[PDB]
């Protein structure tokens, strides 16, 4: 078991790291403003044609642009789906939803979280999933992937004010990455059995003389979308777990290859544009090893599993519980850490009915701050909001001033740091308590006592985070849980995205001072090491009460 | 003012082409290449679906393989409900079901082993699940050739034709699609 | 001024309890400590009589020790604060008193006047005699003796100052002795660098530096985070069980923020300037010593900075047509009137060594020729000679302009004369060239392992010279620098100044002239000398008192010293935390969630006990490190790879490891006392 | 919930905005 789990750890990452390289030098292209060969031309022409200029904003103007496309595909699909019994393709005659469910899930799908308290094949029609889910599953991650784009093009730029242009980056990132690999993602998919069509729902004969529905729609073509932006927004309620989304463990094997596609790939971008490599190596080497031991951590918990099996008249104590039988316990433990340190809502199984210490490792991924490749360009800004604080405690240990790439780091730079840390947190806490004080959060609850706080921390730790991943044993549709989470999703990534791009516009003006002989080596194992304890240290200060009062509670039980 | 153009030509574009133009080409392309699978993946006698290849079958019956438990909402195996039962390790419910579940199958298959696969106890991930291990069908074969009049070659050969395996080992488990073994047995009947 | 005097400790204390209204919320993690305590002493008193809990002893000794932790980091605090203060009182306890000479002519033995230290101002002019304590700083415009700097410097030999020279202005509240000094009062006193640092130090009103700031703010970040946890205990534990007390709440909220580096910022920041006063050097304010641990590269002045000057003649190499009893005579017409220090030693030596005291030093028709920098020309008209002389360079100008050309024996004797190391100088007629005379200088003594330690430090030093290009090669060679600029103009420092800059590279330099004003105003880093004159001293943000070049060596040291302290102290705060947790958590979730008590890995007694004892190491680690602060940590010149290292495997895992000690010694202690 | 629970969320609220204060206005 431990053989075929380091076997399946080694080959995940090593078919990652493969494939991560070549569209690493592609995103390194985008951020430096060179074209992909063979797009020249035709981008041209489409730029004239939608309008946009050779202009070049500032950061300023570059978040304003990132969020008024949000709020522009807010307003859209709110109205979508508050008003879905008008548009077409609603074989099922499916009503409109309410106003608070239509703003929960607008915000989850804008803020590239897609949180999900409904059933999709119950509540939402093949127009509303085709055309207001998977187009925001599009543009969350393109504003995602825009703004570290602006990040890195900050630390890579020398005393300038200007940050590229957004809706060209936005454009390049979806014409040219999540479009056509979305595109081969699905194809495999549909050919591994994943459901694609615009069929009714089919009515089927059992053979012990019952009678099924089953669901439809273009399954495939949200499947891929959801799993390259790291967005986990599920097609039907079992997520990842249907057979029709994901029907084989090949299918699986490339649903976790492109949940961490993107975050690597933009980890070896920001090496090449810096042109240290080394830089991206050390990223990479903090997340993996991270990423490792979290893995082994949860397959540990998941094999140990039930202790009352072997009481009750079982083979074993394997946590067979709300996982599925195509796919093992290492194999479901491997994509809950994937895709909780990920910031990625899928689910290959059900986390409520993992073990405690296989469902706060998950949820203690997500409270650190989504910076294992934790989603597309959030996790890179954040594991960037991480290394300033790092480097400001290196160069205070070393007696020098705070420095990172050649770029000092000064007072506006950890207020902004510090303030973007502070944001997240902030709101776990807060809407536990407001949760964990009212009858209308405490009676979604389904599990008593100290997994019942889990279920509500996890909740609201997915929503602030941007994950997206749930328990799903909480009933969070109430107007209440609408409200909270979707406020908990809005303020996670708005209140994010705003002191990032004001860090990159203090970036942009500063210079990259050279190397000396006393300058501190901002990689090899001693820096990976001290960021490492950063991250982990930080997120451990900030969330052991809350464990101890959920998940370790539940194991000391 | 001159800033208001670019954000909706930008969104209306992108709307078009991930709304109308990346999910029209993927069914085109689906249902050109793939339909069976891209259609369903429907086992069809004559003119009538008896069940998805992959969604998996609520069987009950003494002479049927039975598969792991269900937790949708309504019936079991419910499509229009899928997902699981969320009851975690501490839940006393999760201990009540598996208690009667083992029970349940302790009954149902007396000439077996004592130790029940834990598959057969534990709810899935979905409720849809329509794979087991071949450990699970080679506990099963008693009951099925008790009821059936067959022989355990012959299930173990069945079982094996309608066994899946993953490319490698350690990606996922070697399963059987219930459905189908189900429906074989049916059609060696008469 | 010793580590804890009785008295300092005993004042301060004092001190301590009168800091507690309003100098608590300038410090949030302060502040919240102090809310803290406040909440928990109401708390205890409703525990007493109003409040159905009745463990009124455990919430008074909870608010007790939270006020002992306030106390102590006010004490780190106010005993940097009075250290520092002694310091300055000591250096203030000058005998500067309104004994004066004021003379309204600059003449010597002017009325005999007497006047008060409160009438004098920008424009005056005094004289002292031996034995004279100096009213205020000025250049000497005439005489010249030894001035003992004893009350100031802290280290005797008098210096010897020159009227006009390189050794111009005289400190104030220093003796002297032998001759008189006739000095021209520069600056109004009450407005002088050391009153200016003295006012600053005396009623404490010092500016954060911005590394300071940043690190208050990661502080309030940290404080907000544990906060936010603390808070949001309560409920979280209210419906799993009985409510977690708030009197606990609170003392893991004291336990949990930075409350070691956020009582012990103001200590350090006041310590690393007490310890660059301990070294003999005033600085403005403390960013310029932050900066100074980040420069690069310094910049050195020859002659004053790494050289004593007061250059005199030694070899005396005359020319064919010259021979005997004409190049003194030349050099003493040429030097007779220019007022710097080397052409008085010329003048006093060269009649000395060829007996030509005859010649007359006035005749009513002297053109009075000053010298300037960039010229470097010096001579007077007095004979239709026209006689000139200075650099290489100069008189290659002057003999081009005018005369017809030079022999290579000009060069060869120049060539000749910077093979010792003394810098070339020839005398011309105008139409001919004559003889070189030398002009030694004196290296300053046991400088090569200080250049050697700034060339370990990672510090590129570089001299800038002008004169001529052998003989700096030569005096670097001597000196042990890593590269020299010769043949420079005054707008070259300033130059360079700006192309060290525009590579990013943070400048640090050296200087006592008068004209290195633009040099030091555009420097991150201008330390000038005791030395120097009042105009580049005002134009440095930080001036030395012990007229040594390399004191950027003990500058670095301090400066690294600050930042080392508060990274380490901050780092070790944050991991404290984890060992507050093991005792806080098990403890505080006892009733509500026994099944936590096997997370209690340091066997503690009681809850109440390991509250107790966290909140006890809490309140006393900040005594325990007051010397830490105090002295800074211990800086070693290595790599910042190996340094970084060093001081993660000594602060973090220390901070991994004592606090688990410190509070199972602590519980022991209790246990065997038996008070819980 | 009760008069002391309003007192606890107004307190830590307040807190919380000084220190709010202090890290946007840190000096
Ligand atoms: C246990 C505690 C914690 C454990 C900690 C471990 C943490 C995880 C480690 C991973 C960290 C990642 C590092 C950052 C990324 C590095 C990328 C990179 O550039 O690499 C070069 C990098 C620097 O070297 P360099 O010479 O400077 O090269 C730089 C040049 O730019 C490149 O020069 P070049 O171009 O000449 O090089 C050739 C080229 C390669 O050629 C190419 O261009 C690629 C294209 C090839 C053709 C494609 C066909 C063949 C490829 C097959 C895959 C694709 C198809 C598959 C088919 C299926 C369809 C999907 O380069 C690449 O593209 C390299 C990328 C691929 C190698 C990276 C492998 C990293 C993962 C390691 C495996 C996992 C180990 C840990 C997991 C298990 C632990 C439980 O070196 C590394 O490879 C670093 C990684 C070292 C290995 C890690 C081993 C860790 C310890 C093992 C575990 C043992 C302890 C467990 C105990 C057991 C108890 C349970
Ligand atoms: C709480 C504090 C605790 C104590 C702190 C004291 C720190 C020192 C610890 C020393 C003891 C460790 C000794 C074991 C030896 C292994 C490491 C080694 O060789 O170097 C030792 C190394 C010093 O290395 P260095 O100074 O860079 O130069 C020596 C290198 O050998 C020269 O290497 P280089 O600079 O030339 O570059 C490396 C080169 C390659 O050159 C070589 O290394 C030589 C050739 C060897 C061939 C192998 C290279 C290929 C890679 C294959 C597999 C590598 C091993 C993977 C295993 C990882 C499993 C965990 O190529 C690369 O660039 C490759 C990428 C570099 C990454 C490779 C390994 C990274 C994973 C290891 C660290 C992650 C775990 C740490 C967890 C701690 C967290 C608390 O020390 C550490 O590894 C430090 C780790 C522990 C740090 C803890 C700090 C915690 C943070 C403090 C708390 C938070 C602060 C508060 C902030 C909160 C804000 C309010
Ligand atoms: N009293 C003097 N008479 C003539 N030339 C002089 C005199 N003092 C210095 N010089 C010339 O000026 C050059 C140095 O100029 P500068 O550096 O501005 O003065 P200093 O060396 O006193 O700081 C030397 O090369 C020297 O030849
Ligand atoms: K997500
Ligand atoms: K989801
Ligand atoms: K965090
Ligand atoms: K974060
Ligand atoms: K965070
Ligand atoms: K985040
Ligand atoms: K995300
Ligand atoms: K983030
Ligand atoms: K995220
Ligand atoms: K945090
Ligand atoms: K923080
Ligand atoms: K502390």
């Amino acid at each position: 078991m431990a053989a075929q789990g380091f076997l399946l750890i080694a080959t995940f990452l090593l078919v990652l790291m493969v494939l991560a390289r070549p569209l690493g030098s592609g995103l390194a292209r985008l951020i430096n403003d060179i074209p992909l060969p063979g797009t020249t031309g035709v981008e041209r022409v489409l730029f004239r044609a939608l309008g946009v200029s050779d202009r070049e904003m500032n950061w300023k103007q570059y978040l304003c642009a990132i969020l008024g496309l949000n709020m522009l595909g807010l307003a859209v699909l709110f109205f979508m789906l508050l008003g879905q019994h008008y548009l077409p393709l609603n074989p099922q005659q499916l009503p409109g939803l309410s106003w608070d469910l239509a703003l929960n899930t607008a915000v989850s799908f804008v803020t590239n979280t897609n949180w999900q308290s409904y059933s999709g094949e119950t509540t939402l029609s093949y127009f509303s999933q085709m055309a207001g889910l998977t187009v925001q599953n599009f543009l969350s991650a393109a504003s995602g992937i825009a703004v570290i784009f602006a990040l890195i093009r900050a630390f890579t730029r020398q005393s300038m004010s200007t940050l590229g242009n957004a809706w060209v980056d936005l454009l390049r990132i979806t014409l040219w990455v999540l479009v056509p690999v979305a595109l081969l993602i699905a194809l495999f998919f549909i050919q591994q059995g994943a459901l694609q069509n615009f069929l009714p729902y089919q009515a089927v004969n059992t053979v012990e003389g019952a009678q099924q529905l089953l669901p439809m729609g273009p399954v495939a073509s949200q499947e891929a979308i959801k799993m390259l932006g790291t967005n986990g927004g599920g097609f039907f309620n079992a997520n990842s777990s249907h057979p029709f989304e994901n029907p084989t463990a090949l299918t699986n094997f490339v649903q976790m290859l492109a949940i961490f596609l993107i975050p690597t790939a933009l980890c070896f971008a920001f090496g090449e544009v810096m042109g240290d490599r080394r830089q991206g190596r050390m990223l990479l080497w903090a997340m993996s090893v991270i990423f490792v031991i979290c893995v082994g951590v949860v397959m540990w918990a998941e094999v140990q599993g039930n202790p009352h099996l072997l009481a009750l008249g079982t083979d074993s104590s394997i946590n067979m519980e709300g996982k599925e039988s195509r796919f093992g316990v290492l194999v479901s433990s491997l994509f809950a850490v994937v895709t909780t340190a990920a910031s990625c809502g899928a689910v290959i199984a059900m986390h409520d009915s993992f073990t405690a210490l296989g469902g706060m490792v998950p949820m203690w991924l997500m409270q650190i701050g989504e910076v294992v490749f934790g989603g597309v360009g959030s996790g890179l800004y954040g594991m960037m909001l991480f290394v300033l604080l790092a480097v400001f405690i290196a160069g205070l240990m070393i007696g020098r001033t705070p420095e990172y790439l050649g770029k000092k780091i000064d007072v506006r730079e950890m207020k902004l740091t510090a303030l973007a840390i502070l944001v997240t947190p902030t709101l776990v806490l807060m809407g536990a308590a407001l949760a964990m004080m009212t009858d209308a959060g405490r009676s979604a609850m389904l599990n008593p006592g100290p997994h019942g706080f889990s279920e509500v921390l996890y909740a609201v730790s997915s929503a602030a985070n941007n994950n997206g991943s749930a328990f799903a044993g909480l009933s969070a549709n109430s107007p209440f849980w609408n409200c909270l989470l979707a406020f908990c999703m809005f303020v996670g990534r708005f209140g994010v995205i705003i002191p990032v791009m004001a860090i990159a516009g203090s970036l942009v003006s500063k210079k990259s001072q050279a190397a000396s002989s006393g300058t501190l080596p901002t990689h090899g194992p001693l820096f990976v090491g001290l960021l490492i304890g950063t991250v982990l240290l930080v997120g451990a200060l900030t969330f052991i009460p809350a464990l101890a009062l959920g998940p370790v509670a539940e194991y000391l039980s | 003012m001159s800033g208001l153009r670019p954000a909706l030509s930008t969104f209306i574009f992108l709307l078009l082409i991930t709304g109308g133009v990346y999910p029209l080409l993927t069914t085109v392309l689906g249902q050109w290449w793939f339909p069976w699978q891209a259609n369903g993946s429907l086992i069809r006698e004559g003119d009538t679906v008896r069940g998805s290849a992959l969604i998996g079958q609520n069987f009950t019956g003494n002479g049927y393989f039975h598969g792991r438990p269900s937790a949708t909402a309504e019936m079991p195996y419910n499509p229009q409900a899928s997902g699981g039962s969320n009851l975690a390790v501490s839940n006393p419910e999760l201990d009540k079901l598996i208690a009667a579940r083992v029970a349940a199958l302790r009954a149902a298959n007396p000439d077996a082993s004592a130790s029940v696969p834990v598959e057969l106890v534990t709810a899935s991930a979905s409720g849809l699940d329509n794979n087991i291990t071949p450990q699970a069908a080679a506990w099963q074969i008693p009951r099925v050739a008790k009821a059936r009049n067959l022989s355990v070659e012959q299930l173990t050969q069945l079982i094996a034709k309608y066994s899946q395996q993953p490319l490698v080992k350690y990606i996922g488990q070697p399963v059987v699609n219930i459905v189908e073994l189900n429906l074989a047995l049916d059609k060696l009947d008469e | 001024a010793l580590f804890e005097p009785t008295l300092v400790v005993q004042a301060l204390k004092e001190a301590v309890k009168k800091l507690n209204p309003q100098a608590q919320w300038r410090n949030p993690v302060m502040f919240i400590v102090w809310i803290g305590s406040l909440l928990t002493t109401c708390i205890s008193i409703a525990m007493a009589s109003g409040a159905m809990p009745g463990n009124a002893l455990f919430s008074a000794a909870i608010s007790g020790w939270l006020w002992i932790t306030v106390l102590f980091a006010n004490f780190a605090e106010a005993l940097a604060e009075g250290r520092s203060k002694a310091q300055a009182n000591s250096l203030k306890g000058v005998k500067k008193t309104a004994f004066a000479r004021k003379l309204r002519e600059p003449k010597y033995g002017a009325a005999a006047d007497k006047v008060p230290a409160d009438q004098l101002r920008k424009g005056d002019i005094v004289l002292v005699e031996a034995g004279d304590i100096i009213p205020c700083d000025g250049e000497v415009i005439e005489g010249g003796a030894s001035v003992d700097e004893s009350a100031i410097t802290g280290e005797s030999a008098p210096v010897i100052r020159e009227s006009g020279g390189d050794f111009a202005s005289v400190t104030g509240g220093t003796r002297i002795l032998s001759d008189w000094l006739v000095i021209e009062c520069s600056v109004n006193p009450g407005e002088t660098f050391l009153d200016r640092m003295i006012a600053m130090v005396e009623g404490a009103q010092r500016r954060k530096t911005p590394n300071e700031i940043a690190l208050t703010i990661l502080l309030i970040a940290l404080t907000i985070v544990f906060l936010l946890a603390t808070a949001t205990l309560w409920p979280f534990s209210a419906w799993g069980g009985n409510a977690v007390s708030v009197t606990v709440l609170v003392a893991l909220l004291v336990c949990l923020i930075p409350t070691t580096i956020g009582g012990l910022l103001s200590a350090i920041g006041v310590a690393g300037m007490s310890r660059m006063l301990g070294a003999n050097v005033i600085a403005t304010s403390g960013r310029a010593v932050e900066a100074a641990g980040d420069v690069d590269v310094l910049l050195l002045d020859k002659t004053g900075t790494i050289t004593l000057g007061n250059r005199q003649a030694s070899e005396f190499i005359p020319a064919q047509g010259v021979d005997e009893k004409t190049l003194a005579d030349a050099a003493q017409l040429a030097s007779l009137a220019d007022e710097t220090p080397e052409g008085r030693s010329i003048v006093i030596l060269a009649k000395q060594r060829f007996n030509l005291r005859e010649r007359d030093v006035q005749s009513l028709h002297a053109t009075f020729v000053p010298f300037t920098a960039q010229s470097r020309m010096s001579g007077i008209n007095i004979d239709n000679r026209m006689i000139r002389k200075g650099s290489v360079d100069a008189i290659r100008r002057h003999v081009e302009a005018n005369g017809g050309h030079f022999p290579t024996d000009v060069d060869q004797k120049v060539d000749q004369v910077a093979r010792q190391g003394a810098t070339p100088l020839v005398v011309v007629e105008g139409s001919r060239v004559l003889g070189v005379i030398a002009l030694k200088d004196i290296v300053k003594g046991g400088i090569k392992e200080r250049f050697a330690q700034l060339r370990k430090m990672g510090i590129k030093t570089v001299m800038i010279t002008g004169d001529n290009r052998l003989t700096a090669a030569a005096i670097a060679a001597e000196a042990g620098v890593d590269d020299f600029l010769a043949e420079a103009t005054p707008e070259a420092k300033l130059a360079l100044i700006r192309q060290y800059q525009a590579e990013g590279r943070l400048v640090a330099m050296t200087g006592d002239g008068t004209n290195d004003a633009p040099a030091l105003a555009q420097a991150d880093v201008a330390v000038a000398m005791n030395s120097g004159t009042q105009a580049a001293k005002e134009a440095g943000n930080m001036v030395d008192l012990d007229s040594n070049p390399t004191k950027l060596i003990e500058v670095v040291h301090i400066g690294k010293q600050m930042l080392m302290t508060r990274g380490s102290l901050t780092t070790f705060s944050i991991a404290n935390d984890v060992a507050k947790y093991f005792a806080i958590i098990p403890a505080a979730f006892a009733a509500t969630y026994p099944q936590l008590n096997a997370l209690n890995i340091m066997c503690l007694h009681s809850p109440d006990s390991a509250i107790l004892s966290a909140v006890i190491f809490n309140a006393l680690i900040i005594v325990f490190l007051i010397p830490l602060a105090l002295k800074g940590v211990s800086y070693k010149p290595l790599t910042a790879s190996a340094m970084l290292r060093r001081n993660l495997w000594i602060y973090g895992l220390g901070g991994l490891l004592v606090p688990f000690i410190g509070i199972k010694v602590i519980d022991l202690l209790l246990t065997v006392c038996g008070l819980v | 919930m009760s008069a002391g629970v309003i007192t606890g969320v107004l307190l830590v609220f307040l807190l919380l905005g000084y220190l709010v204060y202090a890290l946007i206005n840190a000096e």
